[PDB]
């Protein structure tokens, strides 16, 4: 705002407002499942046995 | 035929010998129980993966 009266009274009026703004949201989620399953022999009793 | 097989069908002989069909089966019973329906006649050894 400027404002000069009679060319003689002056006025000046400079007013600033500023505002910045900052989110940041990160998110992981990480699953592993290992599943290891051997049969190597199936053993029996003969039936003959004591 | 082996041994304990021979020998499980000398008891059902000799059981059906003694007129006792009940303990007959019975025995026979045993015996699929034991040796199982089939007799493998052949097999084919290999591998495999998936």
């Amino acid at each position: 705002t400027e404002l000069a009266l009679f060319s003689r009274v002056n006025g000046k009026f400079s007013t600033e407002f500023q505002r910045m703004k900052t989110l940041q949201v990160k998110d992981q989620a990480v699953t592993t499942r290992v599943q290891v399953r051997n049969r190597i022999y199936t053993v029996k009793t003969t039936p003959t046995s004591e | 035929l082996s041994l304990g097989f021979t020998k499980a069908l000398m008891d059902i002989c000799d059981q059906l010998e003694k007129n006792q069909t009940k303990m007959a089966t019975y025995l026979a019973e045993l015996l699929i129980l034991n040796y199982g329906t089939h007799v493998i006649t052949s097999v084919d050894a290999g591998a495999a993966l998936v």
